[PDB]
């Protein structure tokens, strides 16, 4: 689609350019980190689990507070360039100097000395600290994700555009966030396979991580380049932007509850209550099954070209099918067969998804052997019924999850109904995902392994599942119960 | 009706070669999808190779790949298993199995027994 006027042309395209460098930096850097991780020496998926909980949010915790400081001492601009540019010479400095230098600045010695001493979960805690500047990367990509593409961004967005445009440029951007997606699998994928230079003796990788890292700084360099440009050629003039219009909003300056006059609100009543188990249940579910699901991809793919290869196509059919389902699911479903159906699709596709991605990977020599007369190993299609699990998830969330549970948002009353989603998306952002590198490093620390962790991670995922189905069928009936009185 | 029957097997000596058969009959076998099993006494029965409808796709087991090579001839109906660089692991009765281009569940053949100057009894 293209739902934009001509006259808003020239504020759009430079805000366009910039979602689309933001985006591609952030699914080549989401591609790259596991990549890097997972294909490192001594490390692999359970290195994820420790990471994204013991570096990513205390660095996100540290960001924050550093760029709470920084936004009044700076100004909007110099703040976005000094939040951004940090970044570009990070990812320059990688595949340059960082990269080249990883037998050096790792401790492999005292790494696998300390791993002879922790028990053997800890090997994913333990390749942190082996792999200590791939861990760097992995922060500094999900911080990308965070900061540059949330946080900065959507402020820029939010603060610079009209509440008539807003909604007709946030559809633009959800497309373009797709295509995107597009560009960067088919850039991963080519970055990958020109697995070229057959002279050996140079890293295969490391020609595909200086690609990939070029084209994040040339996206980065448009990305500060768009900046300038829309704030020195449209948000100076009185015909696009003029302060004079969110001030009116910003009267009530952003009241962030902190975590627990929102952890009281979710006990408030069991409306809150029960969309907050949704929210949380679907940040869990999608985590228990990404860290085996990579496991899978380790074995499947050994280098880390073929990884990265992967990951690329995996983005790639991932914007296909959120194309798809944006042109063709929209908003159909949910209008077509009631709130209830629309919140079950994705707990009943992550259940029969997830149950057929545990059975394949629990019962490997049960079905290597019916599954070797079709042509592939059940390593083979646990990785493709895995990733056709994640893709239906990245794809369908915008449009099933979020549209129902901004939908149960409505017959709320103003003021719950603000308190409540600020609450929501104040504690459960995080809480799922963090609850789900938890338990997965529980996991980890008792079972011993991945590959043993992994029929507790089916009975705890059939148990967290049997919440947010239960949950989410009890939310339906104070979901239908209120929208009948709001009638009247 | 689905007759599957092997031949082939016996023994050599550790390290040596056999070239198993599986002179099937009743089925369009240009249109059913053939394999190698293998089950040793107080183990599972796992797979050793199946041959796609051709011959274009392969598909060994990590335990024999590179050693064992299956080829199929539609027009003489037989599907072959020739086994270099047997070990004293390989030991074992050894089945033709056959799934017809759309069911889910595969023909076992008899099982001829293969085995390898026998390793310390
Ligand atoms: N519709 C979307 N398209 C592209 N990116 C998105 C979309 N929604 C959220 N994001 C990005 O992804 C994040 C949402 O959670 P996120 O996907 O990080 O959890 P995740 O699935 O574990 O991914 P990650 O591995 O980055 O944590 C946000 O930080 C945002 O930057």
């Amino acid at each position: 689609l293209w739902p934009i006027h001509t006259h808003e042309l020239k504020k759009v395209l430079p805000m366009f350019l910039m979602f689309f460098c933001i985006t591609f930096n952030y699914t080549v850097l989401r591609d790259t980190k596991d990549t890097l991780i997972v294909g490192a020496p001594g490390s692999g998926a359970e290195a994820i689990p420790f990471i994204k909980f013991w570096l990513v949010v205390p660095c996100a915790i540290i960001f924050m507070l550093i760029y709470a400081k920084l936004s009044n001492i700076l100004s909007k601009q110099a703040l976005f360039y000094a939040v951004g540019t940090p970044f570009l010479i990070f990812f320059a400095l990688f595949p340059t100097v960082i990269y080249p230098l990883r037998d050096v600045l790792h401790p492999t010695e005292f790494a696998d000395r300390l791993q002879a001493i922790l028990p053997p979960g800890l090997l994913g805690l333990v390749a942190i600290l082996r792999n200590w500047t791939f861990a760097a990367f992995y922060v500094l990509a999900e911080l990308w994700g965070s900061v540059m593409l949330s946080l900065m961004f959507w402020g820029f967005a939010n603060e610079i555009t009209k509440i008539h445009e807003a909604k007709r440029f946030y559809a633009l951007f959800g497309i373009g966030a797709n295509i995107s997606l597009l560009a960067s699998g088919r850039a991963i994928v080519w970055a990958s396979k020109l697995r070229a230079s057959v002279s050996e003796g140079v890293d295969p990788w490391g020609i595909s991580l200086r690609l990939l890292m070029a084209m994040t700084i040339v996206s980065g360099l448009v990305l500060m380049a768009s900046y300038w440009w829309i704030n020195k050629n449209v948000l100076t003039d009185p015909r696009f932007y003029n302060p004079e219009e969110m001030q009116k909003g910003k009267k009530g300056a952003k009241p962030k509850m902190n975590m627990k006059d929102s952890f009281l609100y979710l006990a408030r009543s069991p409306y809150i209550l029960l969309l907050a188990l949704l929210v949380i249940a679907y940040g869990i579910c999608i985590n228990l099954i990404e860290v085996t699901w990579k496991s899978q991809l380790k074995l499947q793919y050994p280098n880390m070209n073929d990884y990265s290869e992967f990951m690329g196509n995996f983005s790639f059919w991932t914007g296909v099918v959120s194309v798809l389902i944006m042109l063709f699911v929209g908003g159909n479903v949910i209008r077509k067969f009631g709130w209830l159906t629309g919140a079950l699709v994705t707990p009943v596709m992550v259940l029969l998804t997830g149950i057929v991605f545990f059975a394949l990977v629990i019962f490997r020599n049960q079905a290597s052997g019916l599954v070797a007369m079709f042509g592939t190993t059940p390593l083979m299609l646990a990785v493709v019924v895995g990733a056709i699990q994640n893709i239906l998830s990245k794809s369908t969330k915008y449009a099933l999850f979020d549209s129902t549970k901004e939908m149960a948002y409505i017959p709320l009353d103003q003021e719950q109904k603000v308190k409540g989603k600020a609450a929501i998306d104040v504690v459960a952002a995080r809480f799922g995902k963090s609850g789900g590198a938890l338990i997965q490093q529980g996991l980890l620390v008792i079972c011993g392994s991945i590959g043993a962790m992994t029929p507790y991670l089916a009975v705890i995922l059939l148990f967290i599942i049997a919440i947010w189905l239960v949950s989410a069928t009890k939310l339906n009936k104070l979901f239908l119960a209120q929208s009948a009185l709001k009638e009247q | 009706e689905v007759q599957l029957v092997e031949s082939g097997g016996g023994l050599v000596q550790a390290g040596g070669s056999l070239r198993l058969s599986c002179a099937a009959s009743g089925f369009t076998f240009s249109d059913t999808y053939m394999g190698w099993f293998r089950q040793a006494p107080g183990k599972e029965r796992e797979f050793v190779a199946t041959i796609d409808y051709s011959g274009g796709h392969t598909l060994y087991a990590d335990s024999v790949k590179g050693r064992f090579t299956i080829s199929r001839d539609n027009s003489k109906n037989t599907v072959y298993l020739q086994m270099n660089s047997l070990n004293p692991e390989d030991t074992a009765v050894y089945y033709c199995a056959a799934r017809k281009r759309y069911h889910y569940y595969s023909y076992w053949g008899q099982g001829t027994q293969v085995t390898v100057s026998s390793l310390e009894h």
